[PDB]
């Protein structure tokens, strides 16, 4: 008679109501961590680890989910870090409210393919309207655009101070790693900034190290820990005793030739260490291993040798100091040449005190003048929060300098799109106009969440918010009310042009493209079959 | 991990707080509204609920379905009590009260998640309800030519729509004619105990009938009932409350005798006590005897020899209907029997309807009661037919004392959305998002008339909002044709107090769900 | 999600909702058809004269072989609420008419099978149910076309015997197909009131005793009770019985209340002996003064009263049941007397050969009443080879007693053997085109389901269903439609008027009416709220 599957089958409006409650179970979590009045959470594990964070990606990655519609919204937050980097609480609330308003349409016996086709006409028109209603590029504002866009990202986190201490350190970090490319591409690789953590003084003592901050120790306590006018030798091979390979064995037939082979394992080893040290090299960085026999040659000659450094850290030092990453001997059948003209340069390599640990600093690197940020917090829970908040702040200034276009934040984009799409649904709307009209109400949840978390008036402040944006579209008298946002500290609509509340363009363009595409896949689960777990057979 | 005291809070109780509590109450009312959602409209199906004992009850009434779900949710019990009060006040407002009260919470469900302290929602719900119950009274039509054939036609149209959405398809013209004729035979009290609805298994719905008199089920008799033939052209009924047995003992009598000459005189006196009571029933014309107390083998054979009929162990609910049918009086003592206490009928026979025997009375013109015998093919079929009969009786019971009727279907629920949206555009403040949300919540009654049979319900609401804003105010949803139609001209009528008590009970239930902010449950459940 | 909210709170609506079962879907209507078709496919093989019986085993281990559709569905342990409505459907046909209890379940399963293909085309289930009411109305009006009977209950019993042979032809009484058919005709006409057209089945006592054969079943005009002569030397044959029916035990009169009679002297104790000695001589003389030679008593006898019966030549039975003596006073024309002092010659019953008959080696000795005088109560004595053939014959002959009762209620007949179902299927197909607006597909599904009952007779008779039905249905359109059906041995031609296959009009009128209304209550249901496990 029925289906003889050994799992479970649920059809109809059961799964159509379960996917909305699965998406609302995720959105109601992250609704309390949006905007400058948002608050952080606690993520406690079974082993006892506590993670205090408010970013939309760190919470949903550590949180376990079971529903298939819940894994779509959790993987939607992971894509926002790679594509944009701060846009990762706002996408989850929009994509869940896109399913909440579309559930009210399919309960009115409206076909979901008209809602899918109605959402594509509203998503492509939202990108078209936001690209024709921008204020200015990065020429008029200058450095004031980079600082004000950085403070908007920090307002939802622990580094949202009233001053410009953390804002100036981010702009000075991205501007110091300007790496040009072919065909006129000024790239800004923000992954080259080594963000370090140390439980020390307050947040106002966060050092901006112009150069690189290596997270390693010297090793042997007989080397000079401060070298002025240093020459960095970046190399990746273990400075240990000469061990033969698997194909080579030592089969001796004469007992007199025994001790000459035993001394040869250290003579070939020390032959490399004398030709890399006679060329003026004082700092040697190694990703392999330097044993206790080879540490004597640096104490005797007065050189610094750092062992077991990361491979991702050696590439950031050799590119910034002009050093060449050498793995072995080379240069056309040469015995030991080392190409001594390709040594790195540094002004000062100094191991400072980082509150009961050792940290090596390189000052200005003499070739590229890179930057590294050492964070200072109260405990380890604040340092993990300060690292995530700084990494999201580095991604904001990266997209502004690459794509010179900013949009007003604080719900100013979602207020203008809530009224333009209602007029867009009336012109060319015959049967898909109800999906475009619900696309505007789903976008209004971003200024609605700012009024809930601020404990302000909800149905009056957003009603006063769209009152200025309606007059900016139907009354062409140059009212300039396209930048009207929210003042959550006062509870009144303010102008985000003069207040300095700036967000990048692709933090809302890619947010509206990812949330609309995720809402289509969850809208097509009218039939769902769940099989039994095959564990013990 | 937070609460670890030495002395706990109360015992172990959990309590939600704030905005997650209120959405938990609104979404709970949406689940219990699905059990009355598919039972609306003439194209609405019924539901079958089986309990733990295995008893099946198939019905579509809101007062029958919601009482068998065994709902233990605190907020969802509010929608069950308004379905019970609608059956107690009106009788046919049941599925519409539960579903409309759930829409009052779902239309404010995006509003309660974003601010909007609920004292503004309670004030807006009470304001829109008082304007809704006043526009019904100002538009409900009435007549000034009653006590004629036109008033009986008004009672028949309200009973056909009350018999709609039931298990009756083509028997609307047959059953609803009997419902109007049932309440017109009653007195000026309209008591529901003055009409017997008895279910006889076997026969179609066309085999049912409305007896002008009464009829009982012919309960357990004794030897002598195959005699006493059932042909009476003008009998008299003796309603009694006495025992006609030889063993009538007062349970405290000790008859101490001394000799054998007086011992036989006691046994002869015990037969003379019973035979003197039978001589009082005799010599008075009372050929039919009815008593709620049992009759032994002695008085059964005495009436068979004197060509008299009797019936013992009659239920007390049937003797009260028998007293108002024949116009007599129940006499406990047989010494005061006369012509003023006996009944009078014309046709009294014992038929064989459905296999079981039934002693029916007919022919009495001064009949203040009636009996509607139901014939069906199943026990659950006749229980639904009895439940559908009570909804048509309680509609026509209230229609006599208040003949103000309105249009059926979604005609009133759509035009109340017109008068409330026009009122919401004339007041400032936050009430434009609440009075207008109250008007959009009333549009689900024409939605469930269409969603149960397709009908393209999105396009049919654009025709309803355009017709009510242009011309008449009684345009609703046609069931046979997939179009809008004037329900007042199509004789789809319902009394005005059906929708007045529906809007009043749904608003007071919706104001109670939004007013509770904490729910504390004690774990002691024994 | 279920049992949890989006805010983390537990979401409990009803009690024990985890162990519940709820189906709305599109398979809730599909589960009702597949549960009802398996009941109709079971009862399809037991239809017609070639219908094979079914063996039913009770919970106590008792085995009853039944063929009638009322007792088959009633003795099942089916815990399915859709199939439980098919049990009450066959019970409602037995309580009202009592002949088509098998055919009303195959017809209801045929209407649901044709509605399954109509459900996949997008038709609403109430629209199919509203289309079946407009289609069954044509079958009622077309069934009243050819209907006539000439029964006068004097000498024209030939339409009454041939009507009962159609009911008894499908049972296991075909060996007594002519003998037992005449028993059920004469048993109804002697007890029926023709002035009121009312038949009382309490006057027809159906008794059974193992032994003999099926041909030894006789219609005893009178009563058959278990004779309990307290004296073993009582005469076992009374030629002319003046029956004295009484309801008082042969004892000194005991009151109904507490007495505690006091004895003081020895003159009072000697008065106790003379009181009882004269009481047993008074209760015996008051019967002999009326001229009676037979006594019936409901209660027991005393040992002192037993020998006084033999001295006065007065046979008497002991410990007769409640409704058993009620049948004696009607069969003999006597009156049931409460006391002994109210005995007279007018309250005596008249009977002829009053005797007891021993059956083989048993000690039952039932009463046989041969001669009577205008009795209104008969007793059928069913004999057989085992208790399986007797309890079935009690159920088979009860269906034969009901079809004679339906002829007194309505003297209109039809012709069975599938002849009325093919003729009614042509009436719905002719009115399906007048007009084919909305319910065209619902009426053609009714006519295709009415042809399942005659094609089930062709399947049980070893023929082909679609080959035989196409030949019979085409012959009713080319000419005026006769009583044209089928049979097992086929009796030569297929004319039901010549083969004397006669069924009642109101029997088939309630087969279409009850199966349509039961289909409407199982099509107008879109949810099931059954629980899970028992505990
Ligand atoms: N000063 C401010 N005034 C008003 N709104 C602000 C201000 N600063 C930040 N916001 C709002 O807070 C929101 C924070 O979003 P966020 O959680 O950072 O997104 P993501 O998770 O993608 O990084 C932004 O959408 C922005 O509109
Ligand atoms: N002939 C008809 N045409 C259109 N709609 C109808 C017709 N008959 C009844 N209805 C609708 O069916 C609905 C039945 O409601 P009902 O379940 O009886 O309410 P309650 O449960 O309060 O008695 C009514 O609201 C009415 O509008
Ligand atoms: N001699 C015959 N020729 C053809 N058909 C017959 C003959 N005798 C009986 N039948 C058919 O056998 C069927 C038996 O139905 P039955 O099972 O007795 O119905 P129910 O269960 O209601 O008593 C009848 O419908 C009748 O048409
Ligand atoms: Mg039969």
């Amino acid at each position: 008679g029925p289906l003889s599957v050994f799992g479970d089958r649920s059809t109809g409006e059961t799964i159509r109501s379960q996917n909305v409650m699965a998406a609302a179970s995720i959105a109601n979590i992250v609704k309390s961590s949006l905007g400058p009045v948002g608050l952080d959470k606690m993520l406690v594990d079974d082993i006892g680890d506590v993670t205090i964070t408010n970013d939309g990606a760190t919470i949903l990655k550590l949180l376990e989910v079971e529903h298939p519609a819940a894994k779509v919204l959790c993987e939607l937050a992971d894509l926002q870090d790679k594509e944009v980097g701060d846009g990762t609480t706002s996408v989850v609330i929009i994509a869940a409210e896109l399913l909440k308003n579309a559930d009210e349409l399919v309960k009115q016996k409206i076909h979901p393919t008209s809602v899918i086709s109605g959402y594509r006409l509203a998503c492509k028109e939202a990108v078209r309207y936001i690209n024709e209603n921008l204020i200015v590029n990065t020429d008029e504002l200058g450095r004031d655009c980079l600082i004000n866009a950085a403070k908007t990202s920090m307002s939802s986190k622990i580094i949202g101070i009233n001053g410009d201490f953390f804002a100036n350190m981010v702009v000075d970090a991205v501007l110091a790693i300007k790496y040009t490319d072919i065909r006129g591409q000024p790239r800004y690789p923000v992954n080259s900034v080594n963000i370090l953590k140390a439980h020390g003084r307050s947040q106002m003592e966060s050092m901006l190290i112009s150069g690189y901050a290596l997270n390693c120790v010297v090793g042997s306590q007989g080397m000079p820990k401060r070298i002025v006018n240093a020459k960095i030798a970046c190399l990746d091979f273990s400075l240990q005793k000469t061990k033969m390979k698997l194909g080579v064995q030592v089969v001796i037939t004469d007992p007199e030739k025994l001790d000459q082979i035993r001394q040869r394992e250290s003579d070939i080893t020390k032959e490399r260490i004398q030709k890399i040290l006679a060329t003026g090299a004082n700092v040697i960085l190694t990703t392999g291993g330097i044993d206790d026999m080879c540490l004597k040659y640096f104490v005797e000659a007065g050189a610094m040798a750092v062992r077991r450094v990361l491979k991702r850290d050696l590439k950031r030092i050799a590119k910034a100091s002009g050093a060449t990453i050498l793995s072995t001997l080379a240069n056309l059948e040469g015995e030991e040449t080392f190409e001594a003209a390709m040594l790195g340069q540094a002004e000062e390599v100094v191991q400072e005190r980082i509150c009961d640990d050792e940290l090596i600093l390189i000052k200005n690197t003499k070739a590229r003048t890179s930057a590294s940020i050492i964070l200072r917090g109260a405990n380890d829970f604040m340092c993990d929060e300060m690292e995530r908040s700084l990494h999201d702040a580095l991604c904001v200034v990266k997209r502004v300098l690459e794509s010179k276009s900013v949009v007003p934040g604080g719900g100013a984009v979602e207020a203008a799109l809530s009224i333009y799409l209602e007029n867009y649904a009336t012109s060319m709307g015959s049967r898909e106009q109800l999906a475009i009209a619900e696309f505007a109400r789903s976008l209004l949840v971003i200024p609605n969440t700012l009024a809930v978390n601020a404990a302000q008036d909800s149905t009056d402040l957003v009603a006063k918010l769209r009152a200025f944006h309606n007059e900016a579209q139907v009354n062409p008298e140059r009212k300039n009310l396209k930048w009207i946002g929210l003042d959550l500290s006062n509870g009144k609509p303010r102008d985000n042009k003069q207040a300095g509340v700036f967000e990048p363009t692709i933090v809302k363009v890619k947010s509206l493209k990812f949330a609309t595409e995720a809402a289509i896949t969850i809208l097509r689960i009218d039939d769902l079959i769940k099989l039994h777990p095959e564990s013990k057979d | 991990m937070m609460p670890t005291p030495v002395i706990l809070l109360k015992e172990g109780t959990d309590s939600s707080q704030g905005i997650p509590q209120l959405v938990s109450n609104i979404s709970a009312c949406q689940v219990i509204a699905e059990a009355v959602r598919t039972t609306l409209g003439p194209r609405g199906m019924d539901k079958l609920i089986v309990d733990g004992r295995g008893k099946a009850t198939i019905s579509n009434d809101g007062a029958t379905i919601l009482k068998l779900l065994d709902v233990v949710h605190p907020a969802a019990k509010t929608l069950v009590d308004i379905a019970k009060s609608q059956d107690a006040e009106v009788g046919d407002g049941t599925t519409s009260v539960t579903l409309l009260a759930a829409e009052f919470l779902k239309q404010v469900k995006p509003y309660v998640e974003e601010g909007l302290h609920p004292q503004i929602i309670i004030r807006a719900f009470r304001t829109a309800t008082q304007l809704a119950v006043n526009k019904i009274k100002e538009i409900a039509v009435t007549v000034k030519k009653a006590d004629k054939v036109e008033q009986r036609k008004l009672l028949e149209k309200c009973a056909m729509t009350a018999l709609s959405s039931k298990l009756i398809s083509q028997q609307k013209a047959f059953f609803a004619k009997m419902v109007v004729d049932a309440v017109m035979m009653l007195d000026d009290l309209l008591q529901l105990k003055m009409i017997g609805i008895k279910k006889v298994q076997g026969g179609a719905l066309e085999d049912s009938q409305l007896v002008a008199g009464v009829a009982f089920k012919k309960t357990f008799s004794y030897a002598g009932f195959e005699m006493q033939p059932k042909k009476y052209h003008n009998p008299k009924i003796a309603l009694l409350n006495v025992e006609l047995e030889l063993k009538a003992e007062k349970d405290n009598a000790e008859i101490r005798v001394h000799t054998v000459e007086d011992y036989q005189a006691i046994v002869d006196a015990e037969w003379n006590i019973l035979y003197d009571k039978l001589e009082k029933i005799h010599h008075s014309g009372a050929k039919v005897v009815s008593s709620k107390l049992p009759i032994g083998d002695v008085a059964t054979q005495y009436f068979a020899d004197r060509d008299m009929f009797c019936a013992g162990r009659v239920p007390e609910e049937d003797l009260k209907r028998t007293m108002m049918a024949c116009g007599g009086s129940i006499q406990t003592s047989v010494n005061a029997l006369s012509a003023d206490v006996l009944g009078r009928c014309q046709v009294f026979e014992e038929t064989q309807i459905g296999g079981e025997r039934y002693n029916f009375f007919t022919g009495c013109p001064k009949a203040k009661t009636c009996t509607f015998i139901l014939r069906g093919g199943a026990e659950q079929f006749m229980e639904e037919t009895e439940r559908s009969l009570h909804d048509a009786i309680m509609i026509v019971r209230r229609a006599i004392k208040n003949d103000s009727v309105v249009a059926g279907g979604g005609a009133i629920e759509m035009e109340l959305s017109k008068y409330l949206r026009d009122y919401s555009r004339t007041i400032p403040g936050k009430q434009q998002l609440l009075i207008g949300a109250y008007a959009k919540a009333l549009e689900i009654i024409p939605r469930q008339l269409c969603d149960n049979a397709g009908f393209d319900a999105t396009n049919i609401l654009n025709k309803l909002r355009a017709r009510h804003a242009q011309g008449g105010t009684w345009y609703g949803v046609d069931i046979n044709n997939e179009d809008i139609a004037d329900n007042f001209e199509a004789f789809v009528w319902e009394p005005a107090m059906v929708r007045i008590n529906a809007l009043t009970a749904a608003s007071e239930a919706a104001c109670l769900i939004v007013s509770v902010d904490e729910t504390i449950k004690n774990p002691r459940s024994t | 999600t279920l049992a949890f909210d989006e805010y983390g709170r537990p979401f409990l609506i009803i009690k024990d909702q985890d162990r519940k079962s709820r189906l709305m879907g599109l398979e809730a209507l599909k589960s009702h058809i597949m549960a009802a078709k398996a009941v109709a496919n079971t009862m399809r093989t037991s239809l017609g004269p070639n219908g094979l019986d079914k063996m039913m085993v009770d919970k106590d281990g008792d085995v009853t072989v039944t063929n009638d559709g009322a007792t088959i569905l009633s003795m099942m342990d089916v815990d399915h609420q859709i199939a439980k409505l098919m049990v009450e459907l066959s019970k409602s046909q037995d309580d009202e008419i009592g002949d088509g209890t098998t055919g009303v379940v195959v017809l209801a399963g045929a209407l649901l099978e044709e509605a399954e293909q109509l459900l996949d085309r997008g038709i609403h289930p109430i629209r199919i149910a509203d289309g079946y009411e407009q289609a069954a109305r044509v079958a009622i009006e077309h069934l009243d076309k050819i209907s006539d009977s000439v029964l006068v209950d004097i000498k024209d019993t030939e339409p009454l015997i041939q009507t009962a042979k159609t009911t008894l032809g499908s049972k296991v009484v075909n060996s007594c197909h002519r003998q037992m058919a005449e028993i059920a005709v004469n048993a109804v006409l002697t007890v029926a009131d023709m002035e009121r057209r009312d038949v009382d089945f309490e006057l027809i006592k159906v008794e059974g005793k193992v032994g003999g054969r099926l041909e030894d079943t006789k219609l005893i005009k009178g009563v058959i009770v278990d004779k309990d002569f307290s004296h073993p030397q009582m005469p076992k044959k009374v030629e002319d019985a003046k029956i004295a029916i009484l309801t008082c035990p042969f004892e000194p009169p005991k009151p109904k209340t507490k007495h505690k009679l006091d004895v003081t002297s020895v003159e009072d104790y000697k008065a106790l002996q003379k009181y009882e000695k004269e009481k047993f001589e008074e209760m015996i003389q008051q019967i002999k003064e009326t001229g009676a030679n037979l006594a019936i008593c409901q209660w027991g006898f005393d040992d002192e009263a037993n020998h006084l019966l033999l001295q006065n030549n007065l046979p008497a039975v002991r410990w007769v049941g409640g409704p058993e003596i009620e049948l004696i006073a009607i069969a003999t024309g006597g009156r049931i007397v409460p006391r002994f002092s109210e005995l007279t010659a007018e309250k005596l019953g008249f009977a002829g050969l009053v005797q007891e008959i021993s059956f083989g080696t048993t000690k039952d000795k039932m009463l046989v009443i041969e001669q009577c005088k205008n009795s209104r109560a008969v007793t059928i004595f069913i004999r057989g080879g085992n208790k399986m053939i007797i309890e079935e014959a009690k159920r088979s002959l009860h269906d034969a007693l009901c079809v004679i009762r339906n002829l007194i209620r309505d003297n209109r007949v039809v012709y069975g053997g599938g002849a009325a179902e093919i003729s009614c299927a042509l009436a719905v197909s002719q009115e399906a085109d007048k007009c084919p607006t909305l319910e065209q597909y619902a009426m053609r599904a009714f006519a295709d389901a009415l042809e399942v009952i005659p094609m089930a007779l062709s399947e049980n008779s070893g023929m082909n269903p679609i080959q035989t039905m196409t030949e019979v249905r085409a012959r009713q359109v080319k000419e005026m439609n006769p009583a044209l059906g089928i049979d097992c041995l086929h009796k030569g031609t297929n004319d039901m008027k010549q083969q004397h296959v006669i069924e009642t009009l109101i029997g088939k009128k309630q087969q279409i009416s009850l199966a349509t209304q039961m289909v409407r209550m199982i099509l107008k249901i879109d949810d099931i709220r059954k629980p899970g496990e028992s505990e």
